[PDB]
RNA sequence: AUGGUUUGGCACCUCGAUGUCGGCUCGUCGCAUCCUGGGGCUGGAGCAGGUCCCAAGGGUUGGGCUGUUCGCCCAUUAAAGCGGCACGCGAGCUGGGUUUAGAACGUCGUGAGACAGUUCGGUCUCUAUCCGCCGCGCGCGUCAGAAGCUUGAGGAAACCUGUCCCUAGUACGAGAGGACCGGGACGGACGAACCUCUGGUAUACCAGUUGUCCCACCAGGGGCACGGCUGGAUAGCCACGUUCGGACAGGAUAACCGCUGAAAGCAUCUAAGCGGGAAACCUCUUCCAAGACCAGGCUUCUCACCCUCUAGGAGGGAUAAGGCCCCCCGCAGACCACGGGAUUGAUAGACCAGACCUGGAAGCCUAGUAAUAGGUGCAGGGAACUGGCACUAACCGGCCGAAAACUUAC
């Protein structure tokens, strides 16, 4: 019954879109440029997801510029606005740390038909 | 089950496994077994599953039992009178006994044995 | 004054600020003490309150301890503590059969909690006193662990009471000064408490209000 | 290291005088009729015939 | 975390290919230096012809680290490999231009050129 | 004039054995103080120094060359202190140097050989008796037997520091430059607690796969090959992770600044006095602590029943409160101990459900010549975490364990 869970669900966070590692979605981050608000979208490739609840984390890793990006969220974040799924991946692991030495052709990831 | 917090018993892992699967073996083709007293307590909850499997008797199930027992006749007769006779009780299928310490070593040994009371 | 209450410390979670910062927070159940017993200067020479908490069935109570409670007024707790506060004033507010629950402390207050620390076992100067060990390589033999100079060349021929080295660690009672209590929930009786208390999940603890930041 | 001297009479014999065996307590079962002691540790396997008593 | 004897990247257009960490300021006997830390480094590499020269002990700023570091707000970053950016006593480059993604912490050590020169400020 | 920290001199000390330099690990002490702290004069305008007093609480970096100590150099830093303790520390480690036997070079000797000249190579033994130190128990004591909560004499731990922003570009200063005091934030090193996050581990978890043998055979699996090898991996332990700490305040003070004034009609911080004055001292923070023999205090519980020798005391037995042993266990643990439960029970296991990990089980059907792919299906499998559930085991049970009296005062 996880004994915590009466302090979890009142900071507990809805309208998440179910995703799954693989999947490529673009989170839309707000930040702070001097003392002003902006969202920042990051398209990737969801990499890894780590359950625990409200410490659920999910890891997004995208190409840019030549240089790997990883990047890791708390799913209940109110720092996340929205996140917006846009292809679903066809992968065998739970967790995609292999992609780590792929570029370009050899680390595209199959569409779910 | 629950990993042993210690050393294991035959000395390496492998051989515990066969440890347990012999004894699990024994223990079912018998219906009582004598051994020292921490090896019948490491085998309650591995024999207990074991029947728990048997209890929802499946060809699945009949696969998991068979990938650790490897005796035919023992599964035959765990999947026939073994399975059926626990239909109905929830847990507890085995007890253990104390009795007296080994001669040679001075080891306790105990007595599990399968419940027949219902 | 000081303020305080028994607790338990239930576990640790994550929280989100209004600035959407994270905070790790421990979870305190400060769940409802009674008070006990009086210690005044005119009867037992110090200013202190003692507390009761817990909840165990009548029947495994020792006849003392019984008579104790009964005696006092209140059915008996599992866990009985002292507070020991500073004049009599301080003890003024405070009377038999009151009890004490979580609201005590309001959000954003500093607080001293104290808990006995998990037990190691009987550790190495390596773990137990942060020793540098000596090089695992180049030739040295069986000291890769092993603390190595203890004394030095006669003259006092003895090893100065209070030398380091390896012996039985943890379980001894431990503060943790100026957490922050971020949070009071006022119907649980839980108190989210930012930062890390000592002690195993289930264990007694003793939250005070800061002696240095308040 | 090896020991410089001789231990004395009084150092030995109290030291010696550690090492002992501690009776078991023994608690009274009634198996086949005839009364007898029997550890409580076996007080089961004695009720259920499993211990050997001669 | 990079230390001494650590090896990085160059990520502007100094010439540099290849820089090896000596010193790491911010503190005496300090150990790492993570995104936006400035350490003391000598050229390893450099382009024929560029205006730095191999064995020249520069001034530079992480700018990139492949160990996550953790931020105010829970979320993490990490990227592919190290990366410094060769600057004088003025915080500013000695470049004209950055190369590849840069981090967050840039901003809060008051490195704006940098920032405004980078590709991309994640 | 001090010191025995340098080379010396003597040889009292050991040749029926006292390891010879550096390095590592671990210290402790002195102040003749490197930084931080407090002051004085400045040939001190401010900044920054020069120099001299008080001050030992803390700190005092990483590398290149050399066996090195030493030393030079490279980056920093608040600073990169000097010394004592067999020039500390080899029953703690190393053998790079020196200091056996092999061999070579230069020089000396006719020769065997030699050189506080050079170079390559060259066994570092031991089960801890006593003191000492770190931890843990047993016994007895504390004037009946016990049980809760504590006071604390006394002791230990800790004590570091930087940059930036306001006051303020003011005081001072031809200008440059440049503040005192007081507030705030962010750091470096160190220490502790903890496992929400990140990361490491994972020998009864999940999946893939190679060689081989076996389950009669296909299918599905199993043993071995470092857990065979890989990809993940909850709990526990942990750091590279999270949080927190160094305080504030008071007293007496050092150098010093002083007030009030004698001896000595003035003067004099002084011989009477009264004050300020530091990271040092006593408190203050954390911890241990009544074996503190002055063996403490506040309470609560049982608060009684025989037999014997001779009635003086003693001995024995059975008891009460309570404790222990046996039993079920722990994130408590070498053993012991500690903590929880013991049928009036959720202590452990099993069972059911959830969380989490893995990633789509077997069988069947469909498509494909086949490798294989899709559906049934967030499937199947499973440890630690959570909640229910007496099904199994905590048992028709043993051992200990309660009062001489007297004096005085009231």
């Amino acid at each position: 019954m996880n004994t915590l869970d009466f302090v979890d669900q009142a900071s507990l966070r809805d309208d998440i879109p179910t995703f799954s590692p693989g999947d490529t979605v673009n989170v839309h981050v707000k930040v702070i440029e001097g003392s002003k608000e902006r969202i920042q979208v990051f398209k990737g490739v969801v990499i890894r997801r780590q359950g625990g609840g409200i410490s659920e984390t999910f890891t997004v890793r995208k190409e840019s510029y030549g240089v790997g990006v990883e990047r890791t969220f708390p799913v209940h974040s109110p720092n996340i606005d929205h996140i917006d799924v846009l292809t679903r991946g066809d992968v065998r692991r739970a967790k995609l740390y292999y992609l780590r030495e792929l570029r370009g052709k050899k680390a595209k990831i199959k569409e779910k038909r | 089950p629950k990993p042993t917090k210690g050393p294991r018993l035959g000395g390496s892992s492998s051989h515990q496994s066969a440890l347990l699967a012999n004894l699990a073996t024994s223990l079912f083709e018998h219906g009582r077994i004598k051994t020292t007293e921490p090896k019948a307590r490491a085998l309650r909850p591995y024999a207990e599953k074991l029947i728990t499997h048997a209890k929802k008797g499946a060809l699945h199930n009949r696969r998991e039992v068979m990938k650790k027992i490897r005796d035919k006749d023992v599964v035959h007769t765990l999947f026939a009178e073994i399975g059926p006779f626990y239909a109905d009780r929830n847990g507890g299928y085995t007890r253990i006994i104390k009795v007296e310490n080994r001669k040679g070593d001075n080891a306790p040994m105990a007595v599990i044995e399968l419940v027949r009371e219902k | 004054a000081r303020k305080g209450i028994l607790g338990t410390k239930l576990g640790m979670t994550q929280v989100f600020d209004e600035n959407n910062k994270v905070v790790p927070v421990t979870v305190v159940k400060a769940g409802p003490n009674v008070v006990t017993r009086i210690r005044t200067t005119e009867r037992d020479g110090y200013s202190a309150v003692q507390l009761a908490y817990g909840e165990i069935s009548p029947r495994k109570v020792i006849k003392p301890v019984a008579g104790q409670f009964a005696a006092a007024g209140v059915n008996p707790r599992r866990h009985v503590a002292e507070l020991r506060l500073d004049d009599e004033a301080a003890v003024a507010e405070y009377e038999v059969g009151q009890e004490l629950t979580a609201e005590i402390f309001s959000d954003g207050a500093y607080v001293d909690v104290t808990g006995t620390s998990k037990g190691k076992g009987f550790a190495g100067t390596m773990k137990r006193h942060g020793f540098r060990g000596q090089g695992a390589a180049h030739g040295a033999q069986a000291v890769h662990r092993r603390p190595g100079s203890i004394g030095g060349c006669a003259t006092p021929g003895r090893v100065f009471k209070g030398t380091r080295m390896s012996g039985r660690m943890g379980n001894d009672r431990v503060t943790t000064q100026n957490l922050k209590v971020h949070k009071v929930d006022a119907e649980n009786g839980v108190l989210l408490i930012k930062g890390a208390i000592p002690g195993r999940n289930g264990g007694l603890v003793v939250v005070r209000s800061a002696i240095k930041r308040g | 290291a090896v020991p410089k001297r001789r231990m004395s009479r009084a150092n030995t014999r109290s030291r010696r005088a550690q090492w002992k065996a501690e009776a078991p307590g023994l608690v009274t079962v009634s198996v086949a009729g005839q009364q007898r002691k029997v550890p409580r540790r076996l007080l089961k396997a004695a009720r259920l015939g499993l211990v050997d008593l001669d | 975390m990079i230390q001494q004897e650590s090896r990085l990247k160059v990520a502007d257009n100094t010439g540099a290919k290849e820089i090896l960490c000596i010193r790491v300021l911010g503190g005496s006997s300090r150990r790492y230096a993570g995104i936006g830390d400035v350490i003391v480094a000598t050229v390893k590499d450099a382009i024929p012809g560029g205006n730095v020269k191999r064995g020249d002990v520069v001034k530079a700023v992480v700018v990139r680290t492949v160990k996550e570091r953790r931020r105010a707000d829970g979320s993490y970053i990490k990227f592919d490999e190290n990366a410094a950016v060769i600057i004088k006593n003025d915080n500013d480059p000695r470049g004209t231009r950055i190369f590849g993604p840069v981090g967050r912490e840039l901003r809060e050590k008051k490195f704006m050129k940098i920032v405004s020169l980078a590709p991309e400020v994640l």
